[PDB]
């Protein structure tokens, strides 16, 4: 019926990129750069946050089936965003995506697009669709962050601080393979959990079950804290590796 | 696995003929060699590369893999032409969307004059359609192209909805800007004739009501070539758009521009007096001018006409067979 | 775009209605006979009919009635066309000048309505206060006959009874009253309502009765001496007036359905009744006068008079002369005698008026080698079945070959100097368990005969029950000689086997010329036949020899010879067979993308297929590959009745809605879709139902010289007997004639003031389109009959292009030459 789009962390040691001699750090770096390229390009073009995420999810899934050494990432990124735009009904012309890419990429990087940038991107659409197995509908942590936050009742300002902090964590998790490890519902809960821990908030009090200390189980059944803690640990890793710190 | 679409080749189908062409594109009737099942293949051409893969197809793929209902057509898989080896840039082969083969389409059945509908056949027909529309509307999807050519009927009497090329998501809380003209002129709702652009799911209900009437007359209710003449025909029957019956008609862009010859009174019940009482009520509520007063899909199912229709007793339409040949 | 020309060679011959009254003068008794689109006016004499006038109308005549409103000296004529064009007409004569006046006119079509099953019904009040029309289920339309209603404006009264069988205005009522039989789930009933012009609604009726026969068919409004109504059924005739109820159920009428009625005596004492087997009855009303001074109906009686042609309409005229207007056989004038003849009959034929009747099929063959052509048509039905040899000589010469059974398909086999005809005769289940024919017919009177002994279906295992009295069709193949039309041989097909297709041809390397018949096993239980045969016969030495049989899984609707191979359509499948050296058929290729492959035509390696609902498809045999290819299909949905190939790119079709269209291959190879899309380049409302398209012409063309502007010749036969012709034009010639039509339409006065452009507009219940690509030749040939002032008015500013001069003014005498050349094509 529908394809399975989630892998185990241990499996990422065996992506095509890894097996062609790319080391783990480099593929992770390529994923951040490709995702952030997609994010920056679409943000300049005024695209809805779902459209950016869909392209990023297409991108992340793509490089589970192909190697970064044979498919230049910024071309792939641009193609994903182009398709994402048509999928999410925020369409853009390919020539406009290319124009924005030239602004944000240096000459060496834009070298990936070859002699005819538009062609290299449009040609890839055939491969992208086959690669993502024509499963175009994608759900993102954002809708669950809001669906769940809406059922919280309490201090308006504390809950809005929780949401925005978690929302930032969602935007940051797009640079990682979490999109490939856990369903979005879990991500939304995980980022709420991390925002709560950092804000010294106790979310159970805002739920309809204030004495149910595992507050998330009434949103997402069957999630052990182990999963939530792993997701949080990985999100905070990005902040510690970089120079940026937790938003608070 | 069954889910790995886009890889299997169209070699797996024996093409029987070309069933259809037009805005939807080229559709071929085929039989799968391995299963022996009759299918319908829509050729999607990305060779133009003006916008790459058509958005009409992207919506139909996106929506019909999410919608599962007896009265919604099923896309079984997507298959491809023999592709060029190790030359993805050179390759221009087209993709084919596999559907189930529906024996007939309502337009073909009506235009050829070969069908007759009793009240009970119309009950079985409308119940399925409005149940299907209900499934889609409850999922916040608007068909936006309900016409007789897009309703498919098997000889079994099963009804399935089809061309989702123009379908888009609807936000129940927030108004979104949409394409001004979406439905065929004969089946276009009055709000879209006046250019609402923020249309509700009620646009699809109006279209089905035009079909409900058409099934009792065998002739479309409102046939016009120009948007003004269509509003005139609707007005002669349903009444002219009035601030009294349509409070927000003044907000519609072309309200002052597009005026009917007169401020007509509603004559729907009089001109359709030959329709059964239970159905005439359904027509009057589905052909309501005000989008907010127009009934929902669910409300039609909880009507005297369709509520107590047992869907097990399909009752197929009067198919012509040899009797009409002779 | 394509350009074609359509003309009538023989006008509609079938009688669709007949009334008598005082239309031409308040003094003469006239007989008005209606043929499709044609009105004939006669005056009744002591020897027969004197013709006085004939007009054409731009419409199929659906209702025809004579009425005389207070203040008029003579009867006026009401006519309603099948496209809902209404008008009131008057006869006016000024010495030698006869014309028809349009007194009132308008189109009464409703924007919304369901057309009724029993068709348009039109009746007029005895006081001529209003015209009643039953056009749509659930509605009664009233046109009030006031002096001011020159536009025939009308209103609708809601009618609760949705399914109405028949209605009449009753006699003797205080207000206008209707009597109608209706059918609802409880059976058919007879009811009365009253009609109020002031209130514009129905009021309670004089009497309400129910429980009339389940198959009650016709309503008779009995005149004032008796009052009330008579109801004719399948088994019983009943009279209803108020409380009075009389019913006669004589066994004689059960045998055959009664279809027509007419009043003999104006008091209502006697009526004529006719039935489908051609019998003519007298219905007699027996008067009983009470000492009160009142007359009441005592009893009903039915007496058999004799035999007539299977009659669509009857008219009593005067003396003992009755006019038998026939749609299936020859129309007639018969005299009723008081004394029976020695055979027991009171009916003696006077005159026989030719009716080409239903033309089921036809072939064009030059029998006498006159380099001209003759048309041998399969015409008539049941006891009226005939073969009509038609040759052009200024009138057409028609020889009739009575068959007394239904003809279905005809083909010519020159090698054998004979014709093959497929026939159907009706037999009835009798007490022996078998069946008995109602009369001898061609199949029973053949010199030599044979019966299929095939064992293909002999395995049966399928039980079918028989009830005494039920009809069954027996299909035969008839071998008929071309010099003497004596039926030489009759081959009877299997029980429940229908012969659907016949071809005469040689196949493969086989030098013998065969008759090949395609059949279908027809059982009442089956919606679509699932068994069938292709049978190869040889006619040799006065005997038909069965050569080979091929079983198929369906009905062989159509067959055609194809480059020595046999092309046959079995239900959805289109198949090509080869003829082996072992004298057996072997399949080569198949096409399955059809609903029902009703019609087939070929040219070279191209095949045109006609479908029940999917218009027309062009197939091609790829000899390199040994299979079929879909060249182009017409995607617009149409219900086909016949198809024909005009040339390699143009294809002609006929719709069941009485319309003609021409499809053209786009021949523009920019995209695959454009090639596969057949474009409906021609649209034309003919007004006739076309059963057969045949290439050929009846014109004397022994040597070719002076060929006309028209190129190509296709003849077509219709249900109403009309034989027509379709030919092609060059672009310039079409535009000249088209520009001229628009000029003639402004000049020529139409009966009923019906717009010619409206009449020829393509029309189904769901669409109306302006005609395109077709020249109404019958309009063009009317230029010769219009007065000189009108001719010169037509030719003003007329310029023909593409000629020696880019623009050349035409004179009237120039055109009279052009139209005369066009008249020679038929
Ligand atoms: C044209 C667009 C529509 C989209 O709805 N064609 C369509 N007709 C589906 N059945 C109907 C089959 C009807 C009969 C088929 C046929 C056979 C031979 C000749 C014909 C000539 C004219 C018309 C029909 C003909 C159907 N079943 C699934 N699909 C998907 C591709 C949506 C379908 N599309």
């Amino acid at each position: 019926t529908k394809p399975c789009w989630y892998w185990d962390k241990k499996d990422l040691a065996h992506t095509p990129s890894q097996l062609e001699g790319l080391d783990p750090a480099t593929e992770a770096r390529y994923r951040r750069e490709g995702a952030r390229f997609i994010f920056d390009v679409g943000t300049r073009l005024g695209l809805h946050y779902d459209t950016l995420a869909t392209g990023i999810i297409y991108f992340h899934r793509f490089y589970m089936f192909h190697s970064f050494k044979q498919f230049p990432r910024y071309v792939t990124g641009a193609c994903c965003l182009f398709l994402a735009g048509k999928v999410e009904e925020t369409p853009k012309k390919c020539k406009d995506i290319i124009k924005t890419a030239r602004s944000l990429l240096n000459d060496v990087q834009f070298g990936q697009f070859g002699d005819d940038p538009k062609e290299e991107v449009m040609v890839l659409e055939r491969i992208l669709l086959q690669t993502i197995k024509f499963d175009l509908q994608v759900e993102h942590p954002y809708q669950f962050l809001l669906k769940y936050a809406k059922q919280l009742k309490g201090d308006k300002n504390k809950i809005q601080k929780l949401v925005q902090m978690a929302w930032t964590f969602v935007n940051d998790s797009l640079c990682t393979t979490l999109s490939l490890q856990w369903e979005p519902e879990i991500i939304a809960v995980a980022v709420m959990y991390l925002a709560g821990r950092l804000c010294k908030f106790e979310i159970q009090e805002w739920t309809s079950k204030p004495m149910y200390r595992r507050w998330w189980e009434q949103f997402v059944q069957d999630v052990p804290v182990d999963v939530l803690e792993d997701i949080c640990h990985q999100i905070l890793d990005l902040y510690s590796q970089g120079k940026q710190q937790m938003p608070h | 696995t069954e889910s790995d679409w886009g890889k299997r080749c169209v070699d797996k189908f024996d093409i029987i003929g070309i069933i259809g062409e037009g805005t939807y594109g080229q559709v071929y009737k085929a039989k799968d060699k391995d299963t022996g099942e009759l299918v319908a293949l829509k050729k999607v051409r990305l060779d133009n590369e003006k916008e790459g893969f058509p958005i009409t197809a992207i919506r139909e793929i996106k929506i019909l893999r999410q919608l599962i209902h007896r009265s919604v057509v099923n896309m079984k898989e997507i298959v491809t032409d023999k592709q060029d080896a190790l030359d993805f840039k050179k390759d221009k082969g087209a993709f084919y969307l596999v559907f189930e083969y529906m024996d007939h389409d309502l337009m073909g059945l009506l235009e050829s004059g070969l069908v007759h509908f009793s009240e009970d056949h119309i009950k079985s027909f409308m119940k399925q359609l409005m149940e299907g529309l209900e499934y889609c509307h409850k999922k916040n999807f608007l068909h936006r192209d309900i016409k007789c050519s897009n309703i498919l009927l098997n000889n079994s009497g099963q009804i399935k909805l089809a061309d989702f090329g123009l379908a888009r998501l609807y936000n129940s809380e927030e108004s979104r800007p949409y394409t001004n003209k979406v439905i065929t002129l004969w089946y276009r709702p009055p709000e879209l004739l006046l250019g609402e652009e923020r249309y509700t799911p009620a646009i699809d209900v109006w279209s089905c009501g035009c079909i409900l009437g058409e099934l009792f007359t065998k002739k479309p209710i409102f046939q016009a070539n120009l948007e003004l003449a269509q509003l005139e025909l609707i007005s002669r029957l349903c009444g002219s758009p009035c601030p009294a019956v349509w409070p927000d008609v003044i907000r519609l862009p072309y309200f002052n521009t597009m005026k009917p010859k007169k401020q007509y009174r509603r004559r729907l019940r009089e001109e359709f007096s030959f329709i059964p009482s239970a159905a005439l009520d359904l027509l009057d509520h589905m052909l309501t001018l005000d989008p907010s007063k127009r009934c929902t899909a669910e409300q039609t199912l909880q009507s005297d006409f369709l509520k107590d229709v047992e869907l097990s007793k399909m009752a197929p339409p009067d198919l012509p067979h040899w009797q009409d040949c002779h | 775009m394509s350009y074609n020309y359509v003309v009538t060679a023989q006008k509609p011959t079938a009688v669709n209605g007949c009334v008598t009254g005082h239309f031409t003068s308040a003094e003469d008794l006239n007989l008005l006979i209606a043929k499709n689109t044609r009105l004939e006016i006669y005056v009744v004499t002591a020897e027969g009919l004197r013709p006085v006038k004939e007009v054409g109308m731009y419409g199929k005549i659906a209702v025809m009635e004579l009425f005389r409103p207070k203040g008029e000296s003579k009867d006026l004529l009401f006519i309603l066309t099948a496209k809902y064009n209404a008008c009131i007409l008057e006869y006016k004569q000024s010495g030698e000048s006869i014309d028809i006046i349009t007194r009132a006119h308008g189109n009464v079509q409703d924007r919304i309505g369901r057309p009724s099953e029993t068709g348009i019904i039109g009746i007029i009040d005895p006081e001529c206060r209003m015209i009643g029309l039953r056009l749509y289920d659930g509605l009664f339309k009233v046109i009030p006959l006031d002096r001011d209603n020159k536009e025939l404006k009308a209103f609708n009264i809601r009618l609760e009874e949705l399914h109405v069988i028949d209605v009449k205005f009753l006699y003797g009522c205080q207000a206008p009253t209707i009597c109608f039989v209706y059918q609802d789930p409880q059976g058919r009933h007879v009811k009365t309502y009253e009609v109020s012009l002031r209130e514009k609604e129905f009021n309670k009726g004089p009497w309400k009765q129910e429980n009339v026969e389940a198959e009650a068919s016709m309503v008779i409004a009995v005149p004032e001496p008796f009052g009330g109504a008579i109801i004719i059924g399948q088994e019983s005739i009943t009279y209803h007036n108020g409380d009075k109820y009389l019913a006669i159920a004589p066994p004689i009428i059960k045998q055959s359905t009664i279809v027509c009625h007419n009043r003999v005596d104006p008091n209502g004492s006697r009526y004529l009744l006719g039935d489908m087997e051609g019998r003519l009855f007298m219905l007699l009303l027996e008067k009983e006068e009470q000492m009160d001074g009142t007359v009441t109906l005592k009893d009903l009686r039915v007496e058999l008079l004799g035999e007539t042609s299977i009659a669509e309409c009857l008219t009593y005229l005067d003396n003992g002369v009755v006019f038998v207007g026939s749609r299936l056989g020859d129309s007639q004038l018969v005299k009723l005698n008081v004394d029976s003849n020695e055979q027991g009959s009171y009916v003696v034929a006077m005159e026989t008026f030719t009716n080409l009747g239903p033309i089921v099929d036809m072939c064009v063959v030059d029998l006498e080698r006159q380099g001209q052509g003759q048309l041998v048509t399969c015409s008539g039905a049941f006891k009226e079945g005939s073969l009509r040899i038609i040759r052009n000589g200024q009138k057409l010469h028609i020889r009739t070959v009575p068959l007394y059974e239904s003809p279905r398909k005809i083909c010519y086999q020159e090698v054998s100097q004979c014709f093959g005809v497929l026939s159907s005769r009706i037999e009835v289940q009798d007490t022996s368990g078998g069946t008995t024919a109602l009369r001898p017919s061609a199949s029973t009177q053949a010199l030599s005969s044979s019966v299929s002994s095939s064992k293909l279906f002999s395995s049966s295992t399928a039980p079918h029950e028989t009830s005494f009295g039920e009809e069954v069709e027996v299909h035969n193949l008839l071998i008929i000689d071309q010099h003497t039309f004596e039926v030489l041989h009759a081959h009877q097909f299997l029980q429940n086997e229908y012969a659907l297709s016949l071809v005469s041809c040689k196949l493969g390397k086989d030098p013998n010329t065969y008759f090949i018949v395609g059949t279908a096993m027809v059982y009442p239980e089956e919606a679509e036949p699932k068994q069938g045969r292709i049978v190869v016969f040889q006619y040799s030495d006065g005997k038909l020899q069965t050569v080979a049989e091929k079983e198929v899984k369906g009905a062989v609707y159509s067959m055609v010879e194809f480059n020595g191979k046999l092309l046959a359509s079995i239900n959805s499948t289109v198949r090509l067979y080869e003829w082996t050296t072992e004298k057996e058929l072997r399949t080569e290729c198949n096409h399955y993308n059809n609903i029902m492959a009703l019609y087939l035509k070929t040219k070279g390696d191209f095949i045109l297929v006609g479908d029940l609902m999917r218009s027309v498809l062009l197939l091609a045999y790829k000899p390199m590959e040994g299979n079929f290819e879909e060249i182009a299909r017409d995607f617009n949905p149409n219900w086909m009745s016949a198809v024909e190939i005009l040339d390699d790119d143009n294809f002609l079709g006929a719709e069941n809605a009485f319309n003609l269209f021409v499809c053209q291959k786009d021949s523009a190879a920019t995209t695959d879709e454009e090639r596969q899309h057949l474009q409906e380049v021609g649209l034309f409302h003919l007004g006739e139902f076309v059963n057969v398209f045949c290439h050929g012409s009846l014109v004397m063309q022994n040597l070719g010289e002076t060929s006309t502007p028209t190129q190509g010749s296709v003849l077509f036969g219709t249900v109403n007997g009309m034989i027509g012709l379709v030919t092609s034009l060059s672009e310039s010639w079409y535009n000249l004639l088209l520009d001229m039509q628009n000029r003639l339409n402004k000049v020529i006065k139409s009966v009923g003031k019906i717009e010619h452009s409206f009449w020829r507009s393509f029309h189904t219940e769901r669409k109306t389109e302006p005609a395109t690509g077709f020249i109404d030749g019958d309009l063009i040939e009317s230029f010769l009959d219009i007065s000189r002032p009108k001719m010169q008015e037509v030719v003003a500013n007329l310029q023909y292009d593409d000629g020696s001069g880019m623009k050349r003014e035409a004179t009237a005498d120039d055109l009279i030459k052009v139209v005369e050349e066009l008249t020679r094509i038929h």
